[PDB]
RNA sequence: CGAGAAUAGAAACUCUUGAAGAAGUAAAUUAUCUACCCGUCUUGAAACACGGACCAAGGAGUCUAACAUGGAUGCGAAUGA
RNA sequence: AUAAACAUACUUUGAAUCGGCCAAGUCUGGUAAGCAGGACUGGCGAUGCGGGAUGAACCGAACGUCGAGAUAAAGUGCCAAA
RNA sequence: AAAAUGAAGACAUUUUAACGAGUAAGGAAACGAAAUGGCGUAAGGACAACAAAAGUAGUAAAGAUUUAAAGUAAUUUAGAU
């Protein structure tokens, strides 16, 4: 009945299903992505506990990376980050009053 | 239980307005009336002849007939459960003039002016101009953008409360 | 073929205080007191005939062996249903003879008449 | 118990429309959030619906729901006799939870339904500024005490037969 | 012959996705401008809703004339019946007289859509017929150029220059129960009652409704 | 319940012939047929007016089908009514179609160089009307109508039933 | 990947009970829920308001005359006689 | 602006009725009254159903005969469904 | 209520839609798409086995007592005595 009344059902429908397809695996593809970097800061935390912890002195960069990009999107990084403390920044003053 | 004179209940409805007595205007003897003007009775007491009664006071009424001294008015008077039409024929002293068509008068001018310019469009062949558009109740007003350059803000928040003693 | 036949209620709409007084029988009667308590439907008596209760139009008037009655007075009689026979039933009328009751009997057989008083006046 | 961010402007004769209203109101959802900051306005600048533009009604989510922050509210009502200014402190999480404590308290103690209390202010004082007699026992650093006739407690409402086997006992926990 | 039923099926395929435009296309310009506002420190005042819809929540017993007459000219003239209202100076007033005995709020596209596939109906030939088809959507509305049931949606929740024509042939929906109020339906929803404004948050009640 | 202006009551429009004549249920039959399929408001309106009762299908004399008819030289007057005879004035060459006709009226048209027709044959010849000219006589001559009211009205008074003493 | 369209494809079943009484219906009893005395005057009666012990038969808008409206009928400047 | 074709305008003939009663973000006389009398609206009378233990008027809501669900007033220790 | 069909079927046609509380009171008969639909008492004029012996009845009428069936109901129908 939805067709007969909508012909359109069938257009929006295919189209709808390969939206979710896809968009279920994008969750897969970053639990793979977060099981990497949830598996290289264990062996950050379990190798600094075990030893070091005074000696508190432990090294600044146990954690490792694990996905690559180039040097310009390196530099956006910091670009974003520096916004998003600047908007953060921007809507805590406003409701501060 | 009132008494059922003809003028029964008058003491504030025929009392003059607060200095306002003596003489009327002589706009009201000069106004000219034509027959299908909209008048509004309104009794005077400094003329007690003549005086409309008391319920058609205020009423708007239609000229139906102009005589040598007497305007004639036509208004609705309510009945039982129906209503019936009154001429009474009143001296000029006792009606006003009526502005209830003030405003619909004024949207006749501006559809007869847009009017005008169209006959004169079409026969120079340009496109013709569109009538005024009709009146609406409010609408929704629609987004707008404010500039913060020019903004200030004032904190609201509740009172506390001070003694009116 | 036959449907499925359906009361929406089997029981007898007897008369107000017909079970009380003897006088009052029970034939159906509509309260018209001014405090009656059944004209007024309150809990408990409030069971009045009205049209909702009324049965399928299919099915109205039909027996339940799913045919409708036809009263028959002779074997002549019972040539204005031989055409429906699936449809009709015959009904020997109550002062019919026995002597007249046995070719009635008889014809229908002939015909293929269901015949509802086939065990009427049956001889000792 | 929500916190909402409200703003409007006055488009009329009366009010320049280059100055903009702000509010903080608690309410149960942005309708009764607005409402709060209509009658707010018309009480105290002239300002109706009719003559004045919304623009804002954004929510406004606790910071760090995971501090235990020590808040005091400067709240007025209206009791038999008049209208009163009070001032009380609660410990809570977050300034939406403290508030739910004061209506609820302020119901209690004072009979007071929460159509009669207005709030005019809610800020976050220190340790040693809280003068509750009863909350003045809990901002210290050692505080200790055996919570004692303990009821058992049920893991869930599955295990809560009518009547039990054996003997009942309380709980020193 | 039968070879228009091809033609008027893409035809009606065209209307869809030209309606469809419009509806994304307006609701990117309001998401870019609050979000360039945004950038620029600027203040951005929403529209207000041009569509209402309102619910009959009291029966028929104990109406003031006054009430009695409105509640008629808006079609509420059962209890749980829903009906599409134009927002504007005349009724809105309308709407506060009759306040206690409705609630109203602002409709989202979905409930539109829901409202009318499941409950919608036409008044043709002075008879209540449900929606069935385009046929009939045409045969009615076809001289308001609405031909299908998605012109009808469109028009109703943008409010079209042909919202009145397309709204009058529109039978007032049938709703079922469902929890109207906290406390009570004595009170205004403000209070946290039943009756009175809703707003967008009229929308979990008509999905419990429809 | 629902809150309705008013309940469903039958509307008050008759639509068939009333009384048991059987020729006149055949003529509803047969225009209640032709305007149904033809869609004519000709059949429709003849249908209309075959089902009204006796004292709302008044007569028309010769007459005023005359005065009628001449500027109408070669058309069919149709009057669903009894057509009388006036006596007092000619009768000129003419068609009429209608109910009835009394004997003198027939003799009159006929002897004229007219004719007298009925409903059949008028379906038959022109079904849905093209040379035909619409006619009813007046309602309001009825002398019923003057006793109707208040007989104390000042504008329009009744005319007084007559009875003891009246002067 | 895919809407329209063109072209080809596919649905006829199992078990139990019943003239040793199936389904339904009816009567009696039991059990849960439910139920104040009918008629009448009255704003309001189950009323501490009146009539009613029970049953059968009888029992109350009819007939003549004048007018009016109205629905069916005949004739129609006539109709009735 | 909104509603309105089983809309609208009625015409004719006629029934019953003009003992009323209640409520109140109302008023007058009275110390006061389940007192007497009024303005506006809604009800009871003419009205059953769910709730207030019970009740002419209170709250919800007005009724063809049934089945299934979501509800309203209002409730969830037992009588009593939660 | 509106469409469709319509000399005879039949269940007072077919379809769709809306509706159905009620004291006093009204809705006489007839009217094919019927201007509400029906039950019962008694008497008068007809009809009742169509092929020249034409409704039932001493092969058991009316009535009375009950058992069942049809109808929402007024009531009707049949069995047994």
């Amino acid at each position: 009945a939805m067709v007969k009344l909508n012909p359109y059902a069938k257009i929006a429908s295919h189209k709808l299903a390969q939206v979710a397809k896809a968009q279920a695996a994008h969750k897969a593809q970053y639990a793979a992505k977060m099981e990497k970097i949830l598996a290289a800061k264990k062996e950050a935390l379990n190798q600094s506990v075990a030893k070091r912890f005074i000696k508190v002195k432990v090294e600044n960069n146990l954690l490792k990376a694990t996905v690559k990009r180039t040097a310009k999107q390196d530099a956006y990084m910091k670009k974003y980050d520096g916004i998003v403390k600047a908007n953060a920044k921007k809507y805590a003053e406003k409701i501060g009053f | 239980p009132l008494s059922n004179g003809r003028n029964r209940r008058t003491r504030k409805l025929f009392k003059r307005p607060f200095r306002g007595h003596g003489l009327s205007n002589t706009s009201t003897i000069l106004h000219t009336y034509k027959v299908g003007d909209y008048v509004t009775i309104l009794c005077n007491s400094s003329i007690q002849h003549g005086l409309p009664y008391k319920a058609f006071h205020g009423k708007t009424g239609r000229v139906w007939n102009v005589n040598p001294h007497a305007i004639g008015v036509m208004v609705n008077k309510k009945v039982n459960n129906r209503i019936v039409v009154k001429r009474l024929h009143i001296s000029p002293e006792h009606i006003k003039p009526s502005g209830c068509q003030k405003d619909f008068l004024e949207r006749k001018a501006a559809v007869a002016a847009i009017r005008k310019q169209n006959i004169q469009l079409k026969k120079e062949g340009k496109p013709l101009l569109p009538l005024p558009a009709k009146r609406l109740p409010k609408q929704p007003r629609p987004a707008e953008l404010i500039k913060g350059a020019d903004i200030k803000f004032t904190t609201v928040a509740p009172l506390k409360f001070e003694e009116l003693y | 073929i036959k449907p499925k036949i359906v009361k929406k209620y089997t029981g007898h709409f007897k008369r107000f205080d017909s079970n009380r007084f003897l006088r009052v029988k029970a034939s159906w009667r509509v309260p018209r007191g001014i405090d009656n308590r059944l004209r007024r439907k309150f809990k408990g008596t409030n069971l009045l005939p009205k049209i909702g209760y009324g049965s399928a139009k299919a099915t109205r008037n039909m027996l339940p062996c799913g045919l409708y009655k036809f009263p028959v007075r002779n074997t002549t009689d019972l040539e204005m249903i031989m055409m429906q026979n699936r449809k009709y039933a015959a009904e020997i009328s109550h002062a019919v003879s026995a002597k007249k009751r046995q070719e009635i009997i008889q014809r229908a057989k002939i015909l293929n008449i269901r015949v509802l008083n086939a065990d009427a006046r049956i001889k000792k | 118990m929500k916190e909402y961010y409200i703003t409007a402007r006055c488009t009329d004769k009366a009010h320049n429309p280059n100055e903009i209203f702000r509010s903080r109101v608690f309410a149960p959802n942005y309708v009764v959030a607005k409402s709060k900051f209509w009658m707010m306005l018309k009480k105290q600048h002239k300002v109706k619906k009719i003559n004045a533009e919304l623009l804002q009604c954004q929510p406004i989510f606790e910071k760090n729901p995971t501090v235990v922050k020590n808040y005091q509210i400067f709240l007025r009502y209206v009791s038999a006799g008049g209208i009163h200014n009070i001032t009380k402190q609660y410990r809570d999480v977050t300034r939406v939870g403290a508030v739910r404590q004061m209506y609820n308290d302020l119901a209690s103690q004072y009979r007071t339904r929460q159509d009669k209390i207005q709030l005019i202010s809610i800020t976050t004082v220190g340790d040693k500024a809280v003068k509750n007699p009863v909350l003045h026992q809990f901002v210290g650093h050692h505080v200790k005490f055996p919570m004692v006739h303990c009821k058992p407690v049920i893991a869930s409402k599955r295990f809560n037969l009518p009547i039990k086997a054996g003997k009942l006992t309380t709980k020193l926990c | 012959c039968k070879a228009r039923c091809q033609a008027f099926r893409k035809e009606v395929i065209l209307r869809t996705i030209k309606n469809h435009k419009d509806i994304e296309a307006a609701k990117k310009a309001v998401y870019t401008a609050k979000k360039n506002a945004e950038i620029n420190g600027d203040l951005y005042a929403e529209a207000d809703p041009k569509l209402i819809v309102a619910i009959r929540i009291r029966g028929i017993n104990g109406v003031s004339p006054k009430i009695k007459k409105i509640l008629k000219l808006l079609r509420l003239r059962q209890i749980n019946n829903a009906v599409f209202i134009k927002a504007n100076a005349s009724t809105i007033k309308m709407l506060r007289l009759v306040d206690p005995y409705v609630t109203y709020g602002y409709p989202t596209l979905e409930t539109v859509q829901k409202l009318i596939y499941k409950r919608g109906a036409l008044k043709i030939n002075g008879n209540r017929m449900p929606i069935t088809s385009n046929c009939m959507i045409k045969k009615a509305l076809g001289d308001k150029d609405v031909v299908c049931v998605d012109d009808l949606v469109h028009e109703i929740y943008t409010v079209g220059k042909h919202f009145k024509e397309v709204n009058n042939k529109l039978a007032p929906f049938k709703l079922n129960g469902a929890k109207i109020a906290e406390k009570n339906k004595k009170i205004h929803f403000i209070l946290g009652g039943g009756f009175g404004n809703r707003e967008l948050l009229i929308n979990k009640l008509l999905a419990n409704m429809i | 319940a629902i809150d309705l202006d008013r309940h469903h009551v039958r509307k008050h429009v008759s639509k068939t012939a009333r009384g048991n004549n059987a020729y006149m249920k055949l003529l509803v039959r047969l225009y209640g047929f032709l305007a149904r399929r033809t869609q004519s408001k000709f059949a429709k309106t003849i249908l209309h007016r075959l089902c009204l009762s006796r004292v709302n299908r008044p007569i028309v004399s010769t007459s005023k089908l005359a005065c009628l008819m001449k500027k109408h030289p070669e058309e069919t007057a149709v009057c669903v009514n009894t057509v009388t005879y006036d006596s007092r004035y000619p009768v000129p060459k003419m068609n009429v179609c209608a109910l009835k006709f009394t004997k003198t009226a027939e003799a009159a048209i006929t002897k004229a160089g007219g004719k007298c027709l009925r409903f059949d044959e008028l379906a038959l010849k022109a079904p849905t009307g093209r040379k035909t000219v619409l006619i009813r006589g007046k309602r309001n001559v009825r002398e019923a109508l003057k006793h109707f009211g208040k007989v104390c009205a000042k504008k329009n008074p009744a005319k007084q039933y007559k009875g003891k003493q009246t002067k």
